[PDB]
């Protein structure tokens, strides 16, 4: 999931 | 021999285990390559990264379904421990590898010697972590998770702004991975759109100068800090 | 009383972790509730399917991801080639039949019964044949005759009740017979058979097509366009 | 995945 911001990890 | 030829052959297990999507398998193979003593080249470090990122990247999201599920389980049902138990099985398990990743991290990873990429990017692991045990700590325990998160982050931080040009993948992943822990976890959401802006604004103006090597990979972190800032000042 | 309550929870942590896409986990807790000792409801038969198909569909392309890099590499392409690539797609295989293995073993101790009625037994009997499928997709030799066998007499039971209990659209029927005819092409080298069996199943229920409802109608065609996609591709060329 | 045929499965 419910999160909207994103970590460098999902690349 | 009995080293080198193990390590080869856990290394290029775990690119196979990849290749299958083999994520457990390949984190315990490179887990094993760690403890053979030899420091990780960028290709090897990555391996190390993808492997752990998509075993605790299932828990966590597990982990997300069940604590909303827990969270509702008393307003409509549900009514018993099933969710709450399956809940803490899960966070046992996601615990239990973000612990494995850490202890090989203190163990054999992070050293005072090594480029300044190496130690930025194993430092930022270990910020990453502890961030990830963050996520799931309820108590007393969650400030020095907390604070441990933060020292390895800030750690991470002041060898990239030292070593690393504003527009390095590393640095610039580094950054990114900060500002969320500020506006998640800290629940600073000024700290994170301060560095977050920080960040792009300052990588912009090298962007006439970056190679084509970093080209790909800073610009796609650059979207990502963009993103989340159009997000967090929204809202 | 305790072991309703038991199943129960059971039951409902299979869903949490259908929820959390932990499927070797739904499959534990299904196969706990099955271990109670009561018959699957309809629903609970697709929890136990649809958890063992995701670990085992894992596995089956984990194994096919390693037999293709083991081709190339023992073809000189990779030139120097080491075990590991053999040695790994060997634990994949090993992990694949003990799932197999399990869920066998679950359907001949607690689910396939003479009682139930006849969607209940062909459900399973065709499972029977879909796991002894999938062991005989990595299986040589000596080893993967038994179990062509085995699969071929688990559809064959299955066949004999829907085409005696069952209409011909019925989805579990269909379903069926369209694993059976992949059976038959992939895993017997029998393509003759397959196109046949392919083409009598889409016929025969395209026969009764209006006689469906809306929903039956879906649920039937569904499966049919399965169907048609093989034979269009077993027919047009090799 | 390889193959083109499918299974009620998938």
């Amino acid at each position: 999931n419910y999160r909207r911001y994103k970590s460098v990890g999902i690349l | 021999g009995a080293m080198a030829m193990e390590r080869a052959s856990l290394i290029q297990k775990a690119k196979l285990a990849e290749q299958a999507e083999r994520y457990e398998d390949m984190a315990a193979f490179m887990k094993g390559a760690v403890e053979k003593g030899e420091e990780l080249s960028c290709e090897e470090r990555n391996l190390l990264s993808v492997a752990y990122k998509n075993v605790v990247g299932g828990q966590r999201a597990a982990w997300r379904v069940l604590s909303s599920i827990e969270q509702k389980s008393n307003e409509e049902e549900e009514k018993g421990p099933e969710v709450r138990e399956y809940r803490e099985k899960v966070e046992t398990e996601l615990q239990g590898v973000c612990d494995t990743v850490l202890g090989l991290l203190d163990s054999h990873l992070i050293k005072e010697a090594g480029d300044a990429e190496s130690r930025v990017f194993y430092l930022k692991m270990k910020g990453d972590y502890y961030r990830y045990l963050a996520e799931v700590a309820t108590g007393d325990d969650k400030k020095r998770i907390i604070d441990s998160a933060r020292s390895a982050y800030q750690e991470a931080m002041d060898i990239s702004k030292k070593e690393m040009p504003p527009t390095n993948p590393i640095r610039l992943g580094l950054a990114l991975n900060f500002s969320v822990f500020h506006y998640e976890i800290a629940n600073s959401p000024e700290e994170a759109i301060s560095l977050a802006k920080t960040t792009f604004d300052e990588a912009m103006a090298d962007l006439h100068t970056l190679s084509e090597d970093s080209y790909k990979d800073s610009t796609l972190i650059m979207q990502l800090l963009r993103d989340n800032l159009t997000l967090w000042t929204a809202d």
